[PDB]
């Protein structure tokens, strides 16, 4: 087709090939888990490894002191992307001495990746993200695509099979608020072992979480750290 | 400003522009070098005299530096351009280093230069291949031969050009500590060598040496005709 | 402003037990001349800050346009966040170190006053980029004559109540009406509360004892 | 500050005071004005303290870069036209430097002088700093191209002592550095004191 | 290959991309605006894809300023690039003039900003659809809509989506000059109601604005209350 | 100050330097070269601002040897004189002058010996002889003294002799030492130093 | 248009066994007034780094802010905290990016070395910094040094034991010290703010100074 | 130079005198300072000939651009404030104050001060130039509140002549000018027509 | 006639993939960690017997404590090892330590995918490094191994095996590989599965060998060495 070689060449239909290309490499990657409690946002993701020799890829990454993200897609678009957020975040706090709330983060984060989706010879940034934090408005779950649009959530899912995780959390949804951190980390890995074949576990080497809370900077819990919370399945 | 990317990676991973570049070099004339034990050597096939044609003009053999030469084989305008290239390079090297440039150094930025021309934008890649002799400071002497990639490697003796696989077998069977012994049987090899591809002989070659803390000197005509009378 | 024009004297502030208090004369003076005498130099930045200025007004009214442009976009958003007075202190001091660095200073004084999460904020930027907070705050020729009284009743009593707070306003204001040369009789007080932000209409120091 | 270096048989010498003043006032007693750019060379400061640490860890890491490149060791030569290059852009500007330049290169021992003024000389015997004269006075009289090595560092110790008595902004521990074929070594570091103590 | 650039003419004389983005545009759900003497009021059917956004997730309504709304269809990312450019303008003309932006002039800025993506190569047809709504006693109550070719028309009832023609058709039956904003906020969930289609689109949350005297010349919600009412009147009336 | 000195004769140009460097009140080298070898028959002196001589100097050697190698045979006098005047004259307006004051000596196989002045403004000029620094005040008499054009080489030296002894006899600096050099058709020979 | 303003205060570091002493008066002062009382000079960067600026405060918190920016740059860029050396390295090459329009900050820095033990750094405006076991700078640099250099240092003292400082000990010289410039120099008084740094943690301390 | 405006029920009243100087040298003595920036709104310059006339043109350019896109007159507090905004940015270049009048339906007759700097303010009255430091006191009292035009007139044209008597930058004739919703009605007074205050002798 | 910047309906990039293709013609790399080191190998490829071997740079080294072997288009890694002796004495000049291997290879790898063809720089890169890159060394962590493609993606690696042979290097070394491995049988192991998927015979002069510990510096090995470790296997 003559469609599907620009960003800037709309299909008779109204659509833009490019965009749900990004899309669908997005959804080749693997999956990750995010859900939000009152007080609560965690980030579940499970790390692939090329070989059984090669480190499983990391997946959560700091933004700021009470950002996380989640990738789902691209590695150098998701550092690129980073590194626009922890640039953003520290103006915020040279400038205001305040932190940047997560929703003005991902307001930016969108009118980023608008800019190359309406361009000549210019590409969507492939990769998808859940960006998680703890502002003045409680906890917040965010989801961004490749098409410079995002929702805000109360549990997502994107990644290879998510569909699975994201029926799950449709399921369950009820509990989330009222949750201890146990529970709700729990959740999120059963959410995330859903997406798993069956001949398949969440083992302590390829499982990957993140907490921000009111009293608990954002930590990244990886290797022997995530011990605790696998017990209980 | 052109910015479009004239050279791109193809399925199999193949940049054809470079293919084609190489193509280029192989439909030029031929050029042949050898590193000696004291003397390094360049000879090269001219087309035809033609007669009217002055061959002060049309040399393939230029001197980068006093301790440098090269030799190329391609299209004679990109040669030109890399030629005056290497002489700034050689010139500011010598300024801010206080010593004469290395045959290495300036290879190495022959083979850079070469390099950017294949990845930056609007630009194709050079179509040459340049064999460079010289003599270090140290006085160990030296032969490297660059392609359009910009693969750069120290050879002992190489061809480039026309009939480029046909020489590099000659010198591979007839390259011995025992050929290298004197000057004048370098010479002799890089005659017979290019006597190979050249069909009149004598007169369609080019020759050039440089020796030790010596001057490149050209070969005049009745001097590589006399080599190809004892050869013979 | 590598030359000021029209500048305004000294501006007080003193924190109470839920708020604070700011206080500035109606005055715009061309070098001894009191050419324009009905000028505010107060500003309501939002629902929990405040902003007197000192030195020139132009100044004044530049910073007055970009700070209220700031709160305005910042509402159109209404993501429930509000510029905190720290924010705001904050900016104007990097906004006035960054100008101070590129030798084009905002030739001003300000006494920013705010009141938000149950805590009183009062902070001054110079034109140089210095910044700090204290309970009490006296710029130009308040920190010669206004600033000890206040010192003084605060260290006395470090809590003060409104009516207090606004009595030593009105001395303090009386005593640079006294002494100081490019002051005026009419001035303004405003007060930032868990109600909002108030400014009293022009005031005067009628209790002006002229005993000779 | 004054720091001396000259070139003898058995390598280059170099000696410094370890003196900074603030005006009148000693900042410090302990610094250390003696670089070192590599084990096969170093460099020596006097001036403004600032600009001269800067510029020569600059030096350190452009020689550095050099060597990763070329797989072969800067010489001394090269170092001293970097230098030099590089701190001419700013002439004029007010950047307060004198540095020495002293190692073994493959042309033999090596010294210059690189100044802010956009110097470079090569030579036998050098002193910059404000005691330079004092230093240059004893190091004169008493150089010899085929002095013994503890004559040569006898020699040094004392320059730089008298230095020091005779100039008030020179003061502290006279370091000394040798330089050999095989890189350089660290002698001593003998407080003016002691030295004072052992001469009168 | 005459649909393959903004810069090209097919030989009818038309702009195929510019065609494509209001396609585009009509794919999107349903957005109403009604003018009315005291002020405006905005309606959006704003779909839930699934349970797990939350409520006010992908808003369609925005202030572009003070006393502006906008209501948007289409692409949501070129929505909201188009509200950050009307803000960046708001904003310029209040700092150049002094004064607050007259909607007609917003309306000119943006709908000439959108223009001058249908001319290049470079660039392709913003793909989004938008209404302005503002009140002021010097100029009264106005509504605009501009679509991805530029044009910007005035409107005292406006549509944009796929139920544009329901839309109108529920809208013409309306005697909008002479009503309040209370008395329109009631018609305006009516007609989102009626145009949704229940068979085709799972489910829907209403998102309603205004601005008017009531308001004091200021874009935002309509109060929860006010919004519960609405949507009350609407059931009983689809009954 | 440094001291520069040239004297051309019927076949040949002789060229004279001291060689001092002073940083303030001392003279921290006592065998520097302030001639600069552009080509196989040209020189170039430099004396002036610290920094700049040797910048100037090496940057015209550079560009000299680079012609040499791009078009085969080397500039000529002239030419090379006219080019360093081009290129400080551009300089002198910018934000980066070079104050240089320079002295070229050259031999031509047509044209001649040459001998140019340039001063730290770029005003190029040809003559028989020339000084440069605060000795030449001191020199100048003596060479239009004792001055022919048909003046040998030995006579030569020993007029250099003659106005280096009144720059010992009358001058305040320091001069001990001078570097003597002499180009004819057979190159650049460095001759024996004047010493005292 | 005077760029730079002195507003006082006076830094001290000392360096232990396994502890390092931040020490800094909290009064700011701009020509014969004073600004506050509260204005303590330590700013802390890690659990184990503390660094003290004295001099210009507008230049002051702009190097604190763009210090505490970089820690934060490096953690992200390298997944671990910086060490005190490497703080030194990057105030240094952060100073001397503004040669030409100096910061006018006297720096101090105290913390841990990886080895555990204490380092002391001490900078100028221009950026040279040397390692060093004690250190005063500011207002009363001239009167703290001598004391240490005796006291500490054993200089000019013989028959002499060269026991190690104790905590104890230095918060004693630290508190004598600083009451003794009290006592002379004008800019420095009001309080007295103490960091010690341990692997434990940062303690924080505060002893009353003159106020006159 | 004496520059004023006055504001009545209805419109503005201006006035400026006549007289451009060079040092002591009165190159013109028939000047107009009163600019109209558009239709019904004016301008007095004060201050530089050149960069008033700059400004003056400039603005005039840009309202009647802003006036041509929106098709309603202007107001005052446009062009005021593309003055100030004019003279502040180039403020340390500008050596210009200047007063803005005029009638809009919106608020009707308004004045404004841009002095240098670029301050805006608006004022009932307001004067400006070198001699209009010699008539405060008059103008603080003998203003009143609620004046007719008539009377705005009269004392624009008196405080002006004391001006023009006492400064030596001011002199020639008083142009006068009434705006309102009529239009703009222009007056110059000359010679007997300017008012005459007697001096003393003892 | 597919700009550089383009996605396939698989949600990749067209030249990201070629490049991959292009390292599979480049000759074989191994690399393994070890607690005592980390050791690279590389096959040399001489086609003429009048090729210098010691001319063929396949081994490099960024600073005393890093090393780079590669395979694919050298003169595409020349650059890439330039930026990182760069960034490497940047790091020690501006914090006085040394870098990690972690950080040098996220500093190279931001290189990688910095490629377009509009408004990217008057110079800016048009194609991906056709070269993938083993990056070994010892940190205050340890000894490390890191892998780099042309995408950007880098993995800290115990064994891996780059170049046209990594299909079945890669399963020798994992059948080979334990974690307690010494230094010497790491070696050896290499140079065993070299010389089973070398095509040519394997002696001194045709591989190159290099190691890093934590006391000693970057080390190449010469012929000496290799003589004696070849006889010995
Ligand atoms: C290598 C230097 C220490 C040599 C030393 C000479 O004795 N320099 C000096 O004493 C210079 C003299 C100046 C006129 C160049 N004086 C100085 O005061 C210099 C620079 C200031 C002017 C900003 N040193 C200085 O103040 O910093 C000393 C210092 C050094 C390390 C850490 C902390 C403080
Ligand atoms: C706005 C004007 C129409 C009013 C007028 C009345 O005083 N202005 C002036 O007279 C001002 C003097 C200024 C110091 C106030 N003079 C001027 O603007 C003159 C006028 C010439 C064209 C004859 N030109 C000018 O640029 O000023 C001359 C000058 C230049 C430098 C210093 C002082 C004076």
């Amino acid at each position: 087709n003559q469609y599907d070689n620009d960003v800037t060449v709309w299909s008779p239909q109204g659509r833009i090939h490019q965009i749900e290309y990004a899309m669908e490499a997005v959804k080749q990657g693997s999956a990750t888990v995010g859900l939000k409690s009152k007080t609560h946002a965690v980030l579940v993701a499970l790390k692939r490894a090329q070989s059984e020799l090669a480190a499983h890829q990391k997946k959560i990454l700091h933004v700021d002191n009470h950002i996380g993200i989640s990738i789902a897609g691209l590695t150098a678009d998701a550092r690129l992307l980073c590194n626009f957020m922890r640039q953003e975040c520290l103006d915020s706090r040279f400038v205001f001495d305040r932190p940047l709330p997560v929703s003005r983060l991902v307001s930016l984060i969108g009118s980023k990746t608008q800019i190359p989706t309406q361009r000549y010879g210019r590409r969507p940034y492939g990769v998808g993200l859940l960006i998680a934090g703890y502002d003045d408005m409680g906890p917040h779950i965010f989801q961004t695509c490749p098409s410079a649009n995002y929702f805000d959530c109360r549990a997502m899912s994107i990644g290879a099979r998510s569909q699975s995780a994201r029926t799950y959390l449709e399921r369950h949804m009820s509990e989330f608020m009222e949750c201890n951190l146990n529970e709700l980390v729990k959740h999120g890995l059963r959410a995330l072992r859903e997406t798993l074949p069956a001949e398949q576990d969440l083992t302590t080497k390829n499982v990957s979480i993140g907490i921000v809370g009111k009293d608990l900077e954002f930590t990244i819990y990886d290797d022997d750290d995530v011990s605790p919370f696998l017990e209980g399945l | 400003s052109y910015d479009r990317a004239i050279t791109v990676f193809s399925p199999d991973g193949h940049l054809f522009q470079v293919e084609y570049a190489q193509e280029a070099v192989k439909k030029g004339s031929t050029a042949v070098g050898v590193r000696g034990r004291d003397i390094v050597v360049l000879g090269v096939e001219k087309k035809s005299v033609a007669k009217l044609q002055d061959e002060r003009t049309v040399r393939k053999i230029c001197a980068l530096d006093d301790n440098v030469c090269m030799a190329f084989a391609g299209l004679t305008a990109d040669a030109r351009i890399v030629i005056n290239r290497a002489r700034v390079e050689c010139q500011s090297h010598r300024l801010t280093v206080e010593d004469p440039v290395t045959v290495e150094y300036i290879t190495r930025y022959i083979a850079s230069l070469k390099q950017r021309y294949t990845q930056s934008n609007g630009r194709r890649p050079f179509g040459i291949s340049a064999l460079i002799v010289g003599f270090d400071f140290d006085g160990t002497p030296r032969l490297y031969q660059t392609d359009p990639s910009g693969t750069y490697h120290a050879w002992k003796a190489n061809a480039i050009g026309r009939g480029a696989k046909s020489v590099r077998e000659f010198l591979e069977k007839n390259y011995t500590d025992e050929a290298i012994e004197t000057d004048d049987l370098t010479i002799k090899l890089v005659i017979k060598a290019l006597l190979e591809v050249v069909q009149s002989g004598g007169k369609n070659i080019e020759l050039a040496v440089m020796r030790r803390d010596q001057s490149l000197k050209i070969l005049n005509p009745e001097e590589i005709e006399k080599y190809v009378a004892e050869i013979e | 402003t590598q030359n000021p024009m029209v500048t305004g004297t000294s501006v007080l502030g003193v924190k109470f037990e839920g708020g604070v208090v700011i206080a500035a004369d109606m005055l715009g003076s061309y070098g001894s001349l009191a050419r324009f005498r009905n000028i505010s130099r107060i500003m309501r930045v939002n629902n929990s800050t405040m902003l007197g200025a000192s030195g020139d007004y132009a100044d004044f009214q530049y910073l007055k346009q970009v700070l209220g442009q700031m709160v305005i976009d910042e509402e159109l958003l209404g993501d429930g966040h509000s510029y905190s007075p720290r924010a705001i202190h904050s900016w104007l001091t990097r906004a006035m170190y960054s100008r101070r660095s590129k030798m084009n200073p905002l030739w001003n004084t300000m006494v920013i006053g705010g009141y938000a999460d149950g805590e009183s904020f009062l902070g001054y930027v110079d034109m140089l980029g210095v910044a700090y907070e204290a309970p009490s705050l006296a710029t130009g020729y308040g920190a010669y004559l206004a600033q000890p009284l206040l010192r003084e009743v605060l260290e006395k009593q470090p809590v003060l109540s409104q009516t207090e707070a606004r009595d030593l306003v009105e001395r303090c204001m009386r005593v640079l009406y006294y002494r100081d040369a490019r002051s005026y009789n009419r001035f303004q007080i405003a007060t930032v509360t868990e109600k909002g932000v108030e400014i009293e209409g022009p005031l005067s120091t009628e209790t002006n004892w002229d005993i000779a | 500050t004054t720091t001396l270096a000259f070139k003898f048989r058995h390598g280059v010498i170099v000696a410094a005071d370890s003196r900074a003043t603030a005006g009148a006032y000693i900042a410090s007693q302990t610094v250390k004005k003696v670089i070192e750019i590599n084990p096969y060379l170093l460099g020596t400061m006097a001036g403004g303290a600032a600009d001269c640490s800067f510029w020569e860890r600059l030096l350190a890491r452009q020689c550095r870069i050099y060597e990763l490149r070329n797989k072969e060791r800067i010489s001394v030569a090269a170092a001293s036209k970097l230098l030099a290059n590089m701190v001419y852009q700013y002439k004029g500007m007010g950047l307060s430097m004198g540095t020495m330049i002293c190692g073994w290169d493959k042309r033999g021992p090596g010294l210059y002088y690189v100044d802010s003024e956009g110097n470079r000389i090569s030579g036998a015997t050098f002193s910059v700093g404000s005691g330079s004269v004092y230093a240059y006075g004893v190091m004169d009289r008493g150089y010899s191209y085929d002095l013994e090595v503890e004559q040569a560092y006898d020699l040094a110790r004392r320059a730089i002592y008298q230095a020091t008595y005779r100039d008030a902004y020179s003061g502290g521990a006279v370091n000394l550095y040798h330089v050999r074929e095989d890189g350089w070594i660290r002698v001593s570091s003998d407080n003016v004191a002691d030295l004072h103590e052992k001469y009168s | 290959g005459y649909d393959l650039s903004a810069s090209t003419f097919s030989p009818d004389g038309r702009v195929f991309q510019v065609e494509y983005a209001m396609k585009a545009v009509e794919n999107s759900s349903t957005a109403i605006g009604i003018r009315c003497k005291d002020g405006v009021v905005f309606g959006v059917e704003k779909l839930v894809l699934s349970k797990l956004y939350e409520e006010g997730s992908n808003k369609r309504l925005f202030n572009v300023d003070r006393h502006v709304g906008m209501a948007v269809a289409g692409l949501l990312a070129d929505a909201r690039s188009l509200a950050d450019i009307a803000r960046e303008e708001a904003s310029n003309f209040r700092s150049n003039f002094g004064y607050n932006i007259p909607l007609k002039h917003l309306a000119d800025r943006v709908a000439m900003y959108v223009h001058a993506y249908t001319l290049y190569s470079a660039v392709r047809p913003f793909g989004c659809s938008f209404m302005l709504g503002s009140y002021s006693v010097n100029d009264g109550a106005q509504l605009y809509m501009i679509d991805p070719s530029g044009v910007s028309y005035g409107y005292w009832g406006c549509a944009i989506g796929k139920a544009r023609q329901a839309a109108k058709t529920e809208i013409e039956k309306l005697q909008m000059k002479e009503m309040t904003c209370r008395d329109i906020v009631k018609e305006v969930a009516k007609i989102i109601y009626i145009v949704h289609d229940e068979v085709k689109d799972k489910a829907f949350e209403l998102e309603l604005s205004w601005v008017g005297e009531l308001t004091n010349g200021r874009h935002e919600i309509v109060p929860k209350d006010i919004r519960e009412e609405a949507e009350k009147y609407a059931k009983e009336s689809l009954k | 100050m440094e001291y520069l000195i040239g004297i051309q004769g019927p076949d040949y140009v002789l060229v004279a330097s001291d060689r001092v460097a002073a940083s303030n009140i001392v003279q921290m080298k006592d065998d520097h070269d302030k001639m600069f070898k552009m080509s196989e028959k040209i020189l170039l002196l430099c004396v002036g601002e610290a920094g700049d001589t040797v910048q100037f100097a090496e940057y015209i050697q550079k560009n000299v040897q680079l012609y040499k190698m791009r078009n085969g045979y080397e500039l000529s006098p002239t030419a090379a004189a006219n080019f360093t005047r081009r290129n400080l004259a551009d300089c002198l307006r910018s934000r980066t002058p070079y104050h240089v004051n320079l002295l070229l000596a050259g031999y031509d196989e047509h044209e001649g010996p040459a001998l140019y002045y340039m001063d730290y403004l770029a005003a190029l000029a040809k003559a028989p002889f020339a000084a440069h620094g605060y000795g030449a005040f001191l020199t100048l008499s003596i060479l239009d003294r004792y001055y022919t054009p048909t003046i040998s080489r030995e006579r030569a030296v020993e007029l250099l002799r003659k106005c280096l002894e009144e720059l010992q006899k009358r001058f305040i600096l320091n001069l001990p030492t001078f570097s003597v050099r002499i180009i004819d058709k057979n190159g650049i020979h460095d001759l024996d130093n004047i010493s005292f | 248009f005077s760029p730079y303003v002195f507003n006082g205060g006076t830094i001290l570091a000392i360096a232990g066994e396994d502890f390092a002493i931040v020490a800094s008066d909290t009064r700011l002062s701009e020509g014969f007034s004073i600004h506050t009382r509260d204005s303590p000079k330590c700013y802390k960067l890690t659990d184990k780094t503390v660094i003290g600026c004295s001099g210009f405060h507008g230049d002051c918190l702009t190097l604190t802010k763009i210090i505490e920016a970089r820690l934060k740059m490096y953690k992200h860029s390298n997944n671990k905290a910086m060490t005190t050396g490497a703080i030194a390295a990057m105030l240094s090459t952060i100073l001397y990016s503004r040669r030409f329009f100096p910061y006018y900050v006297y720096n101090i820095i105290g913390g841990l070395d990886e080895e555990g033990k204490g380092a002391v750094y001490s900078f100028d405006p221009v950026g040279s910094y040397q390692r060093d076991s004690f250190k005063a700078g500011g207002s009363a640099s001239a009167m703290l040094q001598p004391l240490l250099d005796n006291q500490v240092g054993f200089k000019n003292m013989q028959n002499v034991e060269h026991v190690p400082l104790s905590l104890d000990r230095a918060m004693r010289l630290v508190k004598d010290v600083f009451i003794s410039a009290a006592e002379r120099d004008v800019y420095t008084g009001d309080a007295l703010r103490i960091c010690i740094v341990t692997k434990e943690g940062i303690r924080e301390e505060t002893v009353s100074l003159r106020k006159d | 130079t004496t520059i004023m405006a006055v504001q009545f029920d209805g419109g503005v009243v201006l006035g400026a005198d006549s007289r451009t100087t060079t040092g002591s040298y009165i190159a013109n003595r028939v000047t107009d300072k009163l600019t109209p920036i558009h239709d019904r709104i004016f301008c007095c310059r004060s201050g530089s000939a050149a960069d008033t006339q700059a400004v003056a043109d400039a603005v005039t350019y840009q309202l009647g651009f802003h006036s041509i896109e929106l098709n309603e007159p202007p107001l005052v507090h446009t062009a005021a404030s593309l003055f100030k905004e004019m003279c502040y940015r180039y403020r340390e270049d500008l050596m210009a104050g200047i007063i803005i009048a005029g009638w809009d339906p919106q608020e009707g007759g308004q004045v404004y001060s841009v002095p240098m700097g670029g301050m805006m303010v608006r004022q009932s009255f307001a004067i400006g130039g070198s001699g209009s430091s010699y008539i405060y006191g008059y103008v603080d009292a003998t203003y009143r509140e609620g004046m007719t035009k008539e009377e705005c007139l009269q004392f624009t044209a008196n405080a002006l002549a004391l001006a023009m008597e006492r400064d030596g930058s001011s002199g020639g004739v008083i142009r006068l000018a009434a705006i309102a919703e009529s239009g703009v009605e222009r007056q110059v007074l000359l010679g007997d027509q300017i008012p005459k205050f007697a001096v003393a002798t003892l | 006639d597919r700009g550089v910047n383009t996605f396939s309906p698989e949600g990749r990039l067209f030249q990201v993939e070629y490049a991959i293709e292009a390292i599979k013609l480049g000759s074989t790399a191994i690399g393994i960690q070890t607690s005592e080191g980390v050791c690279l190998a590389v096959e040399k490829r001489i086609t003429s017997p009048l090729m210098e071997p010691s001319s063929i740079e396949k081994i490099v080294e960024i600073d005393a404590h890093i090393g780079c072997a590669m395979s694919g288009l050298i003169a595409d890694a020349k650059t890439l090892i330039d930026k990182a002796r760069v960034e490497t004495q940047n790091h020690w000049f501006t914090y006085n330590e040394t870098m990690t291997v972690e950080s040098v290879t996220q500093a190279v790898s931001n290189l990688a995918l910095q490629f377009g063809e509009e408004d990217a720089d008057p110079g800016a890169m048009s194609r991906p490094f056709g070269v993938a890159l083993l990056f070994g060394g010892v940190d205050e962590k340890g000894p490390q191994l890191f892998h780099m493609d042309p995408s950007g993606t880098f993995v800290q690696c115990d064994a891996r095996a780059i170049g046209s042979a990594s299909e079945g290097a890669q399963s020798s070394l994992q059948e080979v590989y334990h974690k307690s491995m010494t230094l010497k049988e790491a070696i050896k192991s290499s140079l065993i599965i070299l010389k089973q998927v070398m095509e040519e015979k394997l002696n001194a002069t045709n591989i190159e060998l290099a190691t890093v510990q934590p006391g000693q510096n970057f080390h190449m090995f010469t012929k000496e060495e290799l003589e004696e470790v070849i006889k010995d296997i």
